[PDB]
Formats: C-alpha cells, structure tokens, sequence
C-alpha cells in the first residue's frame, strides 16, 4: 500500500531537493517495512525533519 | 564546494535535504570551470544558494594562489550569467543592518529604512558575514608556513573517527596548527554533528546559519561547505539549545 | 516534438540501463538544439554506439 | 569500483551504459560492507557484472593487506546474500575451453561440450582479471617488504600520460608491473574522456563491458566488468 517515493523523489530531483536516491530508496524501503509490520492504508514520506 | 567535485559532492544525497538539481548542478559544473578560464582562479568552489522569493541566487567563490584572504564572490541568476560581485567591507556591513527578511530574487530591487539598501549590497553582505564564522576547514588540510599561509595539504588523510566528534578538530575559513576551531566561545551546541551514510560522512550543520552544511568524508581527501537556504543569521540559536 | 528524455532516463535508471542523469541531460539539451534548429515533427533518442 | 565511488555513481558516468540501477547500488553498499565485516579483507571491490539469460551475476573480490595477493571471488544473484567462490586454476582454465556461448545466471546448470557454472564463473572472471585489470601508474607502489599498498599520495595523473598506455597498468605478478602497451592486438584498450578533462575511460575492446575510468589530479579510480562474460577473439578484424 506504498505510494511511488522513487517517482516523487525524481521530481524531487529535478526541482533540487530530497535526501538523493540512495537515502531515498533506504526509506522507501522502511516504509515497506512499515506496511509489513502494521496494517496500514497509507504509508507516505511525509519528510525528514 | 570544489566546482570539479560537485557531481562528487552531493549535500543532497548526504542528508543537507536541499540543493542541485541536474539541470543546474550541470550548468554549474561547465560555468565554474569557464569561470576558473575567465578570472584565472588557482581554484573556483561553489558557494550555496540563497533562496530567496522570486528568483534563486546561485553563489560561487574563486581563490587566487592558496590564501585565505583573496576570496572573490560571485553570482548568477540564470547559472551560466556569472557576474563579479564589488568587495565586502565593514560599511556595507553595517549598513544592512536595518534591513531584514527574504531575499528578492533581482539585484537591482532597493529596501527602505531613509537609507537605500540595494539587494547586491545585501548579496554581497549577507555572503560575508555568513563565510565569517561558519565556512569549516577541517583539521589539517592547511597550515601556515613561515612566509605565508599558502600550505595546501596535500598529504590530507581527512580526519580519524576518534577526533570527528569533538569539534576541536575543525577549523574556521576565516583569517586567524592557526586557525581558530569551532570552539571559540560561540555559542555553546552552536554545531550539530552528525555521522551520516554509514559512519562514512561527517555532516555538520551551522546553527547560527541553517541551511549551512559542511562535509567531509572519514580518512578521505574529500570536503566541502555549501548554504542551501535563507540567508538570514539565526541569532535565535540560544533560545533553543 | 522532443520526448521527455529525464523521464525515460530515471526509468533506464531503475532497469539499470544510461549514461547517468548528468549525461543524459546534456543529451536533452543537445536534441533540443537539433530541435529548434530543424523542422521536426518528432524525436528520439535513438541510442549511444 | 570502490564503495565511495558505488555512491557516486561513476559505472554509468564513463558511458559504458549498462553499469547498475540504484536499488542494486544501496544493496551493493550495505552487503559489500558486510562483506568487509565477515570475510576481514583490507578492500572490498565491486567487480561489476556477468550477464546471463534468466539472471545476472554480481560479483566482487576481497583484496588483502597485499594487494597483488591472489583475491577470494565472491559472486551475488540478489545483491545481498554473497557466496564465496573457489579460486582459480590453469586446470579450470582449460576445462571450458570447449565451451562457449552466454551465462546463464543458474550456477547449478551444466553444459553438455561436464563443465559447472561456476567453472565458467570463477575461470572466466579469473582471465579477465589476468588478461585485463586496469591500474594508473604511480597508485599500489611496492613496499621494500615485498608486498604492495596503496600509494596514499598517488594524487591522480597529470594529463600528459593520462593519454598514453604507457602510464596504465595490471592487477596481477609482472619495480613496476606491467605496462599496458605491452598488451596485443594493437589498439585492444580504448581512450576516451569524460565531460571536461574530468576524468579518463578506458574500455577494454578484447573483453567488451570492461570500463576502466580515472579521475586526473584525484586518487578515484576503479573498473567494473558489466558485460557478456566472454573474450571478444574477434577484436583484431575490427581494429
């Protein structure tokens, strides 16, 4: 139930931001983790703070 | 920044969260390198960006033979448009000091007190008291020789594990084996350290400045400081930490 | 008349396949050079041999 | 390639092509790193890649203190579980020479010409590396002890010899090593330049997919076979 974060963190890419696509992939794999784990609807990056 | 390096020297991919796109990063790498052809630069590194409201400033530096004094500041709105900066003093300075808030987006836009303050005298004094201060050279990569700071290390094995943390181990760009550390009686947590990529990246962030991220790779000749964000000085740091 | 070129790109990227977003991008730039000096219909790009 | 130069991305800067995707690149770093833990080896490399018909071969070697030393090949299916091959022998060179065609990416498949696939694999990536691994001259200086290091002080080329053959040499026993222009047919390495004077790629034309790259004034440099898995014998019509 993940939302394409590679996809976004393109875009991301090409207006400048995100955490680049290797720290990008480590979280959208967490997320996968996430929505392993719990049984969620949703599982977006919401950000890094 | 190095401007042969940047495609080496991602802030983006190292936890800064903000910084080139390709498109740009692209027309920074050619332009730096004709900028080093124009202005014979021993070295030309990029700066950072200032954001601004309309219009991004795109900031690079060009060093002469090694000092720490002839750093000349440029900019460019459109990346490739590089144009030379007048120097910075201490009367301009003071004089901006009566202005604050955002960047424009457009070098010939003036504030109001009644003092006229012209955004490229708030470029290029903005750009000054930032570097002061902020701008990290790490332990070793120069010393003073006897006849003048020149002494570019290079011999430079980075630094090792135990002296990252300490913060006694980086040094400021300014113009004090010599210089004088991040300790300087600061404001005490004025740096957050940070061991990023698998213990394989030493992130530090300025605090009186965020947006400021320096970097350097553990027991590697690679490192870097780069300003992606608003331009305003966070005196505010000690209300927080 | 151009193709979005990044797009593909960041998908060869995925497959594994490309020159890298960097060189890619010059590429982008290049075909619109060949694109607004010549009267093209439509492009691609074809390959590197 | 080295581990910081996996991060940066440089298997596809120097045009070669096929290099590697990004989600392959993260699993490479954390495994190779583990690799490093399990297996104490002084390096850990990424050799680049075999290409097979149901599955692709990923593939890096351990270097020792010496780093002449005969390495331990190490092969991957998935980036994360790396199994430890044999080494090389002249014996297992001469198996599959009555073999040939593409790998298959099962290590368990047998050809009828009986040959494993791991003969294959171990023989081929050991005559790859005899016949060709680049190194840039002045970089593993030979220590007085008689076992080479990294030359810390390497500090790239200047980009006088970056242009010559001469300045480029093997990973493996010949105090210098071995030049590649002692190195026939004629014309068998590729010159070529990235963007700038950035960096320099060599392609070997004898193993196509070989895509030796080298930062001038920097000590990043690295190589990664990503190709077929066999010797272009053909090179010398093409020349």
């Amino acid at each position: 139930s993940l939302p394409n974060v590679m996809e976004s963190a393109y875009y991301f890419e090409q207006a400048g931001v995100g955490l680049g696509t290797d720290e990008t992939y480590r979280v959208f794999l967490a997320l996968k983790q996430l929505t392993d784990t719990h049984p969620i609807q949703r599982c977006r990056f919401w950000g890094k703070i | 920044m190095d401007a042969d390096s940047l495609l080496l020297s991602l802030e983006l991919a190292s936890g800064s969260g903000q910084g080139l796109s390709p498109d740009r990063r692209a027309s920074l790498l050619t332009s730096l390198m004709l900028v080093k052809r124009d202005y014979r630069f021993a070295r030309v590194l990029f700066w950072g960006r200032i954001l601004g409201l309309v219009a991004d400033y795109y900031i690079a530096q060009g060093l002469s033979e090694d000092q720490l004094a002839p750093r000349k500041t440029l900019y460019s709105l459109n990346c490739t448009e590089w144009s030379l900066l007048p120097p910075a003093t201490e009367e301009m300075a003071m004089q901006i000091s009566v202005v604050s808030g955002r960047f424009m987006g457009d070098p010939s836009h003036e504030y109001e007190h009644v003092v006229q303050i012209k955004e490229e005298t708030r470029l290029v004094s903005i750009i000054d008291q930032i570097d002061k201060a902020v701008a990290i050279i790490p332990r070793g990569a120069l010393f003073k020789t006897p006849f003048g700071v020149t002494h570019v290390n290079r011999t430079f094995e980075g630094l090792p594990l135990s002296e990252v943390r300490k913060l006694s181990s980086y040094f400021h760009f300014r113009e004090a084996d010599f210089l004088d550390s991040l300790e300087y009686d600061i404001p005490r947590g004025s740096w957050s350290i940070q061991m990023e990529r698998g213990n394989a990246l030493v992130v530090l962030r300025s605090l009186l400045w965020p947006g400021l991220t320096f970097y350097h790779a553990p027991r590697t000749k690679n490192y870097g400081y780069i300003y992606v964000g608003t331009g305003e000085k966070n005196m505010d740091l000690p209300f927080m930490l």
